[PDB]
């Protein structure tokens, strides 16, 4: 350039350089899915963060998780792509507290737009419990006996019908929260989760992409 | 010399006009349905402006 | 709809105006052809 402003020319060069890096970081920022892990202490988010520590990022689209005490800061940010709420369905008594926590998460008006990628985690241990006789849901959630396994709720081959009964009971107790508040601006997608599972990550990516599409369907009014 | 063209009075012109008016009526019916049912997700999924 | 279902990027009335503008673009190219035809060599009714 002409370079005729002296100390001010140095300032102009510095500002232009800084704007160049601002655009360069905008390249990354506008493409990153930011996600938060509201996992309970007993929920088992340790498994997911261990899997992520193994290798997050999928293809070329970036992802950035935060994890985490009262939340005066959860309402400060609304730019999060989605919430990852690990739940330890193995512990039946702590399960009700997890359900109340999901009520609080889903009914927070500040995060009204934000969808949640829910994880029923450590469900294999739930199978180990329920195959045994000690674990009785009738004590904690008595409505388990009133429940019926939905043929619509597709099970997995080689699974105990009572295992499916229990598991689907947990999940639709959680999904009562989502279906009751059918706001449309945010949908809950539950996924069964277990430890030492490298597949969990891709689920998130899949789910993440889905939410984005719905947001576009909301901007263009198609949905 | 007989003057020849496709006429309104011609019996086949009547048939063609009936079919064109039927098409206009069916388009009006479809539009009215998409107005009364404008908020049903099936209609909205079709870019109802276009 | 294709752009919606292909916009895997997290962040991609004005949109409706853009739709109508695109439709107008195509139809207006044909309008240009039509108008050139109609005032350069207009059609006629011949017995």
């Amino acid at each position: 350039g002409c370079t005729l402003s002296a100390e001010d020319k140095a300032a102009v060069e510095r500002s232009k350089m800084i704007e160049k890096q601002l655009q360069k970081d905008k390249q990354v920022y506008r493409a990153t899915h930011r996600l938060l892990l509201l996992g309970a202490d007993n929920s088992g988010k340790s498994t997911i963060v261990k899997q992520m520590r193994i290798l997050f990022q999928v293809d070329k689209v970036n992802f950035h998780m935060f994890d985490v005490e009262r939340r005066k800061w959860i309402q400060c940010f609304n730019d999060v792509t989605a919430i990852i709420f690990v739940v330890d369905s193995s512990d039946y008594n702590r399960l009700q507290e997890a359900l109340n926590d999901f009520k609080s998460i889903w009914n927070n008006r500040w995060l009204r737009t934000i969808s949640v990628i829910l994880f029923l985690n450590k469900q294999d241990l739930l199978a180990e419990k329920v195959l045994a006789g000690k674990s009785k849901i009738e004590d904690y959630f008595p409505e388990f006996a009133r429940y019926t396994t939905p043929e619509d709720a597709t099970p997995e081959p080689g699974e105990d019908p009572r295992v499916t009964r229990a598991k689907y009971f947990i999940r639709d107790e959680f999904l009562r929260i989502s279906t009751a508040s059918g706001d449309g601006r945010h949908y809950c997608y539950p996924h069964f989760t277990c430890a030492v599972d490298t597949e969990n990550a891709r689920r998130i990516f899949n789910d993440c992409r889905d939410i984005i599409q719905r947001m576009h369907l909301r901007q263009y009014e198609l949905l | 010399k007989e003057i020849e063209f496709l006429s309104w009075t011609e019996p086949f012109g009547i048939a063609l006009t009936l079919f064109a008016v039927l098409g206009i009526f069916l388009t009006a019916f479809v539009l009215g349905v998409f107005i009364k049912f404008r908020n049903t997700p099936i209609v909205k999924a079709t870019n109802r402006e276009l | 709809v294709l752009l919606v279902f292909e916009a895997k990027i997290p962040t991609s009335w004005w949109g409706l105006n853009l739709q109508f503008l695109l439709v107008f673009l195509c139809t207006f190219m044909q309008i240009v052809i039509c108008v050139i035809w109609l005032y350069t060599a207009p059609p006629s009714s011949y017995r």
